[PDB]
């Protein structure tokens, strides 16, 4: 798995590969690792697939209850905190989860890293998963808060691509999302084999 | 004085009968089911011009496809509404599908006779809920309106009024309802009826109105949209 | 049971036209010691059903107590319904699975035989809740030494007579006595038909030791 | 890996903490804050195991704030330190121990400045200066060498900077920036980050 | 430990060595391992001294109460069942190999084994404890159907003496008990009274 | 009077007024009829509608493939008891892989419903059931009461004006065992129709039907699906 | 160390068509180096529109299928309609996760019709991770089956071929071929192949003989 | 008032709630038991309150263990609850002690459970009386009766319900110590017909069961043909 | 534990305990609130005067959190329980949401606490 996200002038970019593995067996090349929590909030999945899917689906349930009870959208801070408080109780029991909670609320673009070890942190850019080290290198050398929208899409796509190249455990397709002030949009799905053709 | 689970000689639970009488102290609410959607309309019953009318909420969203109108002891309705919300979200979580209006109503109705003072937990429910509810929504059966009262009896209705003037309002509903009636006709009819039965002069701030349609999610009418419908009425 | 103590070896079973036969030796071993040499490892459950158990004998006695009491409870009602062999096999699967899932197994492998409504029933349940049905079964070393002979006969002739099934079981018991170091040459044969359940024993196989003089 | 330091002078306490959140071989955040405001004149600096650190500190913080709301006035630094200690020690042998190391800095109207050191076992010590983390091994002797009890706040910031420069020179970890705050009669003040 | 019991027509004979060990130290050289559970029901104890004492005390209590309630002497089979229930239920926490023997008016002399693990089986005669390994052959060759009380006592004393000679973990004196309708007769064989069989010198 | 508020208080005549009062809840429900032949068990129920614009209350409920019920009395008590029945049936299939015999399920109801009649501050169940089932002993109709008593029936009716239905069923019960399914359901409908005011008739809006038998899992017929059974009451 | 698990073998397969689903499995039940029985299918009918294939630890397969059966009836009782294929899949995910810390040692594949009448396949890991697939192999020989299906149904690594819709007849031929190939190499796969075909008309059954060694 | 709780004595030392429960038994139709040379026979006058009921409905005779029958009068839901208590007690006894519960001990254990419901405002007394019958070679024939107060005694002959006294006076005419179960069934049927008030309650079924040497110590329904012969004998004897 | 049903319905749909609780409020000191444009004001009557009272110790206006306060009328001991419960809840909200409560949030909380004490055994 490789997933990344970053905040910039025009919101937050979110991207992932689509591979799943069981040991060295490739179990799938078509996994959706970006989950739609609501129309203005996405979660990303790295680590144990059942663990990420279950706990992010439960997060989605809780955010929706919150919205019905309070008559307003949950903030990115509060959503990431709910997730952290849920998993904290299970530390040491073998959950494996690394997620980015990505939205736009009253404080503007929002991005939090949350994991099964108990970490919860806000920041400008993150990458998570076995391929993250490779994605960080390319993302870091191209990132700017003032990236134009199309340049931001190019960077995210290229960083995941390069991770799929070096990391045996990442591959398939690169799926890209953009969180904007009025909601997230799905921007593209590009098979890594087609990107290979293009970048050479 | 007798216990809360005592039957009368006619085979009714005193507490439930008394809770049903509390519904008559509530403001009037109306529900109408058409093939184009359901509408819910309720009298706010403003008691001072200093009160903020938007703080009276007698129609609530349960989920995107389900609304609920209430009458009686409104504070009692909060735990029922929250149970409805939690149940529809649980059903979504578990089954990845929307819960039917009938199923939501059933889940809530199973709370109804769960009161008493020597079966249950250290401070469980001491009495029934003094509330009646209209659940209006859309599922794969199409548009649907269900009524529930403090006995835990629930039933589908084509049109139904509850609260103080429900006799009255129910009679006018028999007169105007027809199976092929449009939603816009149903909306007008329910405001005409509220207008008759209300003690105050009806206007765009002392009523609430909501719809659910096959196309479209739960929608509370704004002041401006109520004013438009009020012109004809 | 975490650690089995007195144990029984193989149980065999085979379907025949009009019934089922099961067989088991009469030995409770304590490690290698042939300690209790006259114990029955077969239970009549009710008129249509019988059970044979390998593994821990105390755990078998517990199951016999529980299952015996369940049949009695049912007979008290006098209502025209009885547990079928399939129902008893189902119950047993649940009980073993449940005890496995508490990390406290009943340390047994069982063979349930029955006859009800014109159909022979033969089912297996192990200590983990692995259960299935088949035309012949054999637990323990019987799975290696007896089951190959049972299945080879059944392939040439899937429908056996009672006397053919009985002779085949005796041949398997002989092999087990030759080759299983926890076996014993005193066994019971139980049969279920239309008429009910009959348990015969103590029985012995003839043996041949001519090969003792064929070494030089 | 996490560094905390405190230096108490005559009428103030100066504190600093690194701003790195790390994971495996990478810094994942370079502007991390390890300080928690408990009250107008109290900071709790908390490091240790992920999850435990924030969970523990925020629980203490909410309860210190609750005490204020219930009573109309704040806990003293010393009372807050002992409260913190009671909670940590009570959890030590429970099903939910918290693996955290702390400094508590404060200023009391009547007692003046205070700096308290606590380890994960919940031993509590008052000190004129202190530090936590592997970086403490390289900086405590620099503090022993140059600290005096009448040290002015300027010189405390210079002394602090000597410690932080020593980590740049000699420590194997990349800790390039630090949060710095001071507490005195007028509350908690943010100073400029010290960065390399 | 070596323990033994034998059925005859009208009663039972029980026997035990008298050695309690920790490792290879003898903590009691004259232990009484035959404990009365009711007027005509005894148990022979092997395994953990703590466990078998606790269990025997508990069964004595249960059987006593049961007996007063029914207003009748208890069945030997009932005593064995109570041992079995406790030894089976707590099989993971006990180290107990028990023989229950006695007399009742309904079934006469009876011997039951409750070995470790908590199974229960009636037998003509039973042996247990670690020393019993060394006398399986002896008892199998010497047992005869229809032995008198006096023959059961000799058979028991002989078996126990042989076990005690070979098993480091058994020894001391031989305690015997005979139980019948008329009551319980206990005795001790010591020193020169213990049956003797030469060491086979050249 | 001093004897009628607590289910734990015997009257000086050896009666328990709270149980008798609970039975009035069933006598005031809308009528339902149950009957059987050699091969099928049928339930027929009149549904009461609050207003002209209400659906009509469900009266017939699925319990398992081989068992269904018709209710009279407090609806919330009916659901609680129906959920207990469903769970007992599921348990039996889970454990034994076979249907729970109908007479055993009814025993479980008797035992469950008796308990609150003997404890202070509890109340009887205010519901009566007709139970239709099919098992190895053939078709069954059972009746359960708030007293926790139950009855094995050739046919039965409970609820308002059910005396008329019972009189019809006695009159024709020698015919039931040999009836084909259509004949048997017709008999159920004619019995139920005796409970109605002279003006009013059986319609597709007010009749609900439940059927189970040798070849047929428990099935509920409502609205347009009852029309085949109502036409030819000739 | 009592182990509460044992591996009992079994290979499963499901394929989604435009108006059909196939679910297939071998019928061998094994343990260690032995065969328990040659006639133990791994497919279970859930509704008229949905079949589930289960392999792994047989004790868990049996338990889990009985749980699913009870839950389908509970749903039908509370909601007044049969569970859809998608809703069964979502529910199974939660049942598996409820044993996250003592898992069901079961590989599950659901095959059925979705609400538009189209073929649907859902595949699961033991703790309830799942997704919709076009086709999927599971169990003992899955690594042997999956690549050929990738190639022949997915058209992967092929140039100059029309991506035509999968006919039932070709899907059937593929299913038999891959199990025959698996029976050559996986010691656990053998005896017979059981195939269930789900269409709007119902569920029908074919069986094909495999090698018995 | 002094009669509302089983935890309140009246000024004369009575517990009226227990007396009221006894009145429920005394309103019920009659059940009898008779011990004889080789067993125990039970008979019940079972009032048929509707012709719509199946033959067999609302049995008042139960098997509580394979060797133990139970015959009841009073509130039938209470009686069934007690039969379940008796069954659990017999089952638990077999599990714990390893043999069939002796009748007397079973009677005493269930009687103490009945008795526990006569002390408290929290619960009410059982509205039922019941007989327990068994036979074995070792213990012979035994017949016990237990009432709502929890008193338990053994009997040669016993009757409960509304024609109790009339039944007892007929039972006293039999030399039951010297008769067999096969002889006694006819006399049980006869006595039920005698005490049945054919004017006041119109229709009844005779229910018969027995346990004895002839059933090998198993409690069983009397076979249909023997019941019909006993009824025919009883009816013609009424003449 | 004491499980008596205390608040029950009476004929005509009344909850008498609740009506009697409202009588308690009506005998409390007057309290008034006005919502300004960018200020909010609370004022309350009296209660006793009494020269020997320490004034600080009997205020009827109370901070719940930094951005929320309340006044009450009725039983002052009861009010102290409600106030402390609401103060705890304001700190949970900050803890789990990282924003201060809205006034409506804490109101809704206090109201549902009150509602629960009209429908729970023993209270
Ligand atoms: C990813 O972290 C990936 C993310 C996940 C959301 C798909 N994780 C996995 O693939 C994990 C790695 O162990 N695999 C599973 O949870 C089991 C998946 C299905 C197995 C079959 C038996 C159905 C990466 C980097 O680990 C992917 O390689
Ligand atoms: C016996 O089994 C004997 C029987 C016992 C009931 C007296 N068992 C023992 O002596 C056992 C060890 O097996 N010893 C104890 O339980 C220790 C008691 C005292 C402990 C302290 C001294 C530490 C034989 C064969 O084991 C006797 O050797
Ligand atoms: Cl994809
Ligand atoms: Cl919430
Ligand atoms: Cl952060
Ligand atoms: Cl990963
Ligand atoms: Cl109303
Ligand atoms: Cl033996
Ligand atoms: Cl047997
Ligand atoms: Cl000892
Ligand atoms: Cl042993
Ligand atoms: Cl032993
Ligand atoms: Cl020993
Ligand atoms: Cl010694
Ligand atoms: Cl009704
Ligand atoms: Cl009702
Ligand atoms: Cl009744
Ligand atoms: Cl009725
Ligand atoms: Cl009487
Ligand atoms: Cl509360
Ligand atoms: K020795
Ligand atoms: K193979
Ligand atoms: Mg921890
Ligand atoms: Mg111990
Ligand atoms: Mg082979």
């Amino acid at each position: 798995t490789t997933t990344l996200a970053f905040k910039f002038r025009h919101g937050v970019i979110v991207a992932a590969d689509s591979r799943a593995t069981a040991g060295a067996y490739i179990a799938s090349q078509t996994v959706k690792k970006v989950i739609e929590i609501n129309p203005y909030l996405l979660g990303t999945m790295a680590g144990g697939a059942a663990d990420c899917s279950f706990w992010e689906r439960l997060l989605a349930r809780q955010c929706r209850i919150y919205e019905l009870r309070n008559k307003e959208r949950i903030s990115v801070a509060a959503a990431s905190k709910l997730l952290a408080n849920m998993v904290y109780q299970y530390k040491g029991m073998g959950l494996s989860m690394g997620t980015m909670i990505c939205g736009w609320d009253k404080r503007g673009p929002g991005l939090y890293y949350v994991d099964s070890e108990g970490n919860r942190i806000s920041g400008a850019t993150f990458s998570v998963g076995s391929g993250s080290v490779y994605a960080y290198g390319v993302m870091d050398r191209g990132y700017s808060y003032d990236l134009e929208v199309e340049q931001a899409y190019d960077l995210a796509r290229r960083a995941i691509y390069q991770a799929t190249y070096r990391d045996a455990y990442s591959g398939g397709a690169v799926n890209l999302y953009h969180v904007r002030e009025d909601g997230w949009i799905r921007v593209s799905s590009d098979n890594v084999a087609d990107l290979h053709e293009k970048y050479s | 004085d007798r216990g809360v689970n005592t039957f009368s000689p006619e085979g009714r639970l005193f507490q439930v009968e008394y809770a049903i009488e509390a519904i008559k102290l509530g403001s009037t609410a109306i529900g109408i089911q058409t093939s184009e959607g359901v509408c819910l309309a309720v009298e706010k019953r403003i008691t001072s011009p200093l009160m903020e009318p938007s703080s009276i909420e007698k129609i609530v969203e349960i989920d995107a496809h389900i609304g609920c109108a209430m009458s009686g002891l409104i504070a009692d309705a909060k735990t029922l509404i929250d149970k409805a919300r939690v149940e529809t979200q649980n059903h979504w979580f578990t089954y990845n599908e929307t819960m039917t209006v009938e199923s939501v109503t059933q889940a809530v109705s199973n709370l109804a006779l769960q009161f008493g003072e020597e079966d249950a937990d250290p401070g469980a429910m001491s009495r029934p809920f003094g509330v009646a509810l209209l659940f209006g929504g859309v599922d794969e059966k199409g548009p649907q309106l269900f009524h529930m009262d403090p006995s835990g009896t629930f039933v589908q209705c084509d049109a139904r009024a509850i609260g103080s003037a429900s006799e009255g309002a129910q009679s006018s509903l028999q007169e105007v309802y027809h199976k092929s009636m449009t939603l816009k006709e149903a909306i007008k009819s329910s405001l005409i009826i509220l207008k008759q039965v209300m003690e105050e002069k009806l206007n765009a701030t002392n009523i609430e109105l909501a719809t659910v349609q096959p196309g479209q999610n739960f929608h509370m009418f704004t002041k401006e949209e109520l004013e438009e419908v009020i012109k004809d009425i | 049971t975490q650690n089995p103590m007195v144990t029984g070896t193989s149980v065999l079973g085979v379907k025949f036209e009009g019934g089922v036969v099961i067989a088991a030796d009469m030995l409770g071993s304590y490690g290698s010691l042939a300690r209790f040499r006259n114990i029955s490892r077969i239970m009549r459950v009710n008129n249509s059903t019988m059970l044979g158990a390998s593994g821990d004998y105390a755990d078998f006695q517990y199951l016999k107590q529980v299952l015996g009491q369940m049949v009695i409870d049912e007979e008290l009602l006098g209502d025209g319904h009885s547990y079928s062999p399939r129902a008893i096999h189902s119950w047993l699967t649940r009980a073993m699975y449940s005890r496995r899932s508490k990390m406290n197994p009943l340390w047994n492998t069982m063979v349930i035989g029955g006859y009800a409504d014109g159909e022979s029933f033969l089912g297996y349940v192990d200590m983990l809740g692995v259960a299935y049905e088949a035309p012949s079964l054999a637990t323990g070393y019987g799975a290696y030494l007896a089951q190959p002979l049972l299945r080879e006969v059944l392939e040439k002739q899937p429908v056996l007579s009672q006397t053919e099934a009985r002779d085949l079981v005796e041949r398997c018991m002989r092999v087990l006595y030759y080759r299983d170091a926890r076996s014993y040459n005193r066994f019971q044969i139980a049969t279920v038909t239309e008429k009910g359940v009959e348990i015969e024993g103590p029985l012995s196989t003839e043996t041949n030791w001519d090969i003792a003089h064929m070494i030089s | 890996m996490e560094y905390l330091i405190g230096i108490q002078g005559p009428d103030y306490v100066l504190v600093a903490s690194d701003r790195v959140a790390a994971s495996n071989i990478v810094q994942m955040k370079d502007d991390h804050d390890k300080m928690f405001k408990m009250s107008e004149k109290i900071l709790l600096l908390c490091v240790g195991e992920a999850g435990d650190t924030v969970q523990f500190a925020e629980y203490i913080q909410k309860n210190v704030q609750l005490y204020k709301m219930r009573n109309g006035y704040e806990l003293s630094p010393t009372a807050a330190a002992n409260f913190t200690r009671r909670n940590l020690a009570d959890c030590l042998r429970s099903r939910t121990p918290y693996h955290v190391n702390l400094l508590l800095a404060g200023y009391d109207e009547h007692e003046g400045p205070a700096l308290y050191y606590m380890d994960y076992l919940a031993a509590l010590a008052k000190a004129p200066f202190a530090a936590h983390g592997y970086g403490a091994f390289l900086t405590l002797s620099i503090l022993d060498r140059y600290y005096t009890p009448t040290i002015s706040r300027e010189r405390a910031v210079e002394l602090l900077r000597k410690c932080l420069e020593e980590l740049q020179k000699r420590f194997i970890l990349n800790l390039p920036t630090f949060s710095v705050r001071i507490i005195d009669k007028n509350g908690i003040h943010d100073l400029d980050n010290i960065s390399f | 430990t070596t323990i033994m019991a034998v059925q005859f027509d009208g009663g039972v004979v029980l026997g035990a060595d008298s050695r309690t060990t920790t490792g290879s130290y003898i903590a009691n050289r004259v232990t009484d391992k035959l404990t009365p559970i009711h007027d005509r029901i005894f148990c022979c104890r092997s395994g953990s001294a703590a466990d078998t004492q606790a269990v025997a005390d508990a069964v004595t209590y249960q059987l006593g109460f049961h007996s007063i309630e029914l207003n009748e002497p208890p069945l030997v089979h009932t005593a064995a069942s109570l041992f079995k229930e406790m030894c089976y239920r707590y099989r993971e926490d006990l180290m107990a190999g028990i023989i229950i023997a006695g007399w009742d008016p309904q079934e006469g002399g009876q011997v039951y084994s409750v070995p470790m693990g908590g199974m229960m089986v009636r037998q003509s005669f039973a042996i247990g404890g670690s020393g019993s390994s060394y006398i399986y052959g002896y008892v199998d060759a010497t047992y005869r159907e229809g032995m008198t009380k006096e023959e059961c006592l000799q058979f028991t004393a002989n078996a126990l003496a042989l076990a005690m000679e070979r098993d480091g973990s058994s020894g001391g004196v031989i305690r015997l008990a005979a139980i019948a309708e008329s009551g319980v007769e206990r005795q001790v064989l010591l020193g020169d009274q213990i049956p003797k069989f030469a060491v086979a010198t050249l | 009077n001093q004897y009628d508020n607590d289910v734990t208080v015997w009257s000086p005549q050896g009666r328990i007024h709270q149980i008798e009062y609970a039975m009035e809840a069933v006598k005031q429900g809308s009528a339902t009829v149950g009957l059987k032949s050699k091969t099928h068990a049928v339930l027929v129920a009149l549904k009461r509608a609050q207003s002209e614009l209400a659906a009509h209350q469900k009266k017939i409920l699925h319990v398992d493939n081989h068992i269904g019920i018709s209710i009279a009395g407090l609806t919330a008590d009916a659901r609680l008891l129906c959920n207990f029945m469903r769970q007992e049936c599921l348990d039996s299939r889970f454990v034994f892989d076979r249907p729970l015999p109908v007479s055993r399920l009814v025993s479980l109801i008797g035992s469950k419903t008796q308990i609150p009649t003997q404890r202070y501050g509890r109340r009887p169940y205010g519901v009566g059931l007709l139970i239709a089932g099919y098992d190895d002993m053939g078709p069954h109709i059972f009746q359960t009461c708030p007293s926790a008593n139950y009855f094995d029936c050739r046919a039965m009716s409970i609820g308002a004006r059910s005396q008329s239905a019972r009189t019809y069923l006695e009159r024709h019960m020698s015919e039931f065992m040999e009836c084909n399914l259509n004949e048997l359901v017709k008999h159920g409908l004619r019995a139920l129709r005796e409970t109605l005011p002279a003006e009013q008739d059986l319609t597709t809006k007010n009749v609900s039907i439940g059927i189970v038998g040798k070849d047929l899992e428990f099935t509920i017929y409502d609205d347009d699906d009852v029309s085949p059974f109502l036409e030819g009451l000739e | 160390r009592f182990s509460p698990y044992v591996f009992n073998g079994g290979t499963i397969l499901a394929i989604a068509g435009e108006d059909f689903a196939i679910v297939a499995s071998d019928t061998r039940l094994s343990e260690g180096f032995s065969i328990h029985t040659r006639d133990s299918p791994k497919c279970y009918k859930l509704t008229d529109k949905t079949v589930i294939g289960c392999s792994g630890f047989h004790g868990d397969c049996l338990t889990l299928t009985k749980i699913i059966e009870a839950r389908l009836k509970m749903y039908k009782h509370s909601n007044n309609k049969a569970m859809t294929t998608g809703a069964i899949a979502a529910m199974l995910s939660t049942i598996l996760y409820s044993r996250r810390f003592f898992p069901y040692y079961v590989y599950n594949i659901i095959g059925g019709l979705d609400e538009e009448g189209k073929g649907a396949v859902y595949s699961f890991d033991p703790v309830g991770s799942y997704q919709r697939d076009s086709f999927k192999a599971g169990g003992s020989a899955s690594a042997m089956l999956q690549p050929l299906l990738d190639n022949q149904v997915g058209f992967k690594n092929m140039q100059n071929v029309e991506h035509v819709p999968l006919s039932l007849d070709r899907a059937m031929r593929l299913v038999k071929d891959v199990f025959i190939s698996a029976a050559e190499r996986d010691v656990y796969t053998g005896d017979a192949l059981r195939i269930c075909i789900v269409t709007k008309e119902g569920i029908r059954e074919e069986t094909v003989s495999l090698r018995k060694d | 008032g002094y009669d509302l709780s089983a935890s309140t004595f009246s000024p004369d030392g009575r517990v009226f709630q227990v007396e009221y429960a006894m009145k429920a038994v005394e309103n019920s139709s009659t059940a009898i038991g008779i011990r004889c040379k080789d067993g125990v026979v039970f008979g019940v006058e079972k009032l048929v309150l509707s012709k719509l009921y199946e033959e067999g409905s609302n049995k008042r005779l139960f098997n509580v263990d394979r060797h133990v029958g139970m015959a009841v009068a009073g509130l039938l839901a209470d009686a069934r609850s007690l039969a379940d208590i008796a069954r659990e007690e017999a089952s638990n006894f077999r599990s714990n002690f390893g043999y069939n519960i002796p009748l007397k001990h079973l009677a005493d254990r269930v009687a103490m459970y009945v008795h526990a419901y006569t002390l408290y405002s929290a619960v009410r007394p059982f509205g039922c009386s019941f007989m327990l019958g068994s036979y074995s070679v070792n213990d012979g024939a035994q017949l016990y009766m237990i009432d709502p107060s929890g008193v338990s005694y053994g009997y040669w002959g016993c009757a409960i319900g509304k024609a109790r006294q009339a039944a007892k006076t007929e039972i006293e005419k039999l030399q039951m110590k010297e008769m067999t179960c096969r002889d006694i069934v006819k006399e049980v049927a006869k006595i039920i017909y005698i005490v049945h008030d054919e004017v006041k309650d119109k229709a009844f079924e005779l229910e018969l069961s027995w346990v004895g040497e002839l059933t090998n110590g198993r409690h069983e329904i009397v076979p249909k043909d023997i019941r019909e012969e006993a009824e025919k004998y009883a009816k013609e004897s009424l003449k | 534990s004491y499980d008596r049903a205390i608040t029950v319905f009476s004929p005509d749909g009344h909850l008498f305990q609740v009506e009697y609780a409202q009588e308690a409020v009506k005998k409390g000191s007057t309290a008034v609130g006005v919502r300004g444009r960018d200020i909010v004001v609370l004022g309350v009557e009296k209660k006793s005067v009494a020269k020997l009272q320490d004034e600080r110790t009997v205020r009827k206006i109370c901070a719940l959190d930094d951005n929320v306060c309340m006044a009450f009328a009725g039983l002052t001991a009861d009010a102290r329980i409600v106030i402390n419960r609401a103060r705890v809840e304001c700190q949970s909200h900050r803890l789990t949401v990282e924003d201060p409560v809205t006034v409506e949030y804490i109101t809704r909380y206090i109201a549902s606490l009150k509602q629960r004490y009209t429908q729970s055994n023993g209270r």
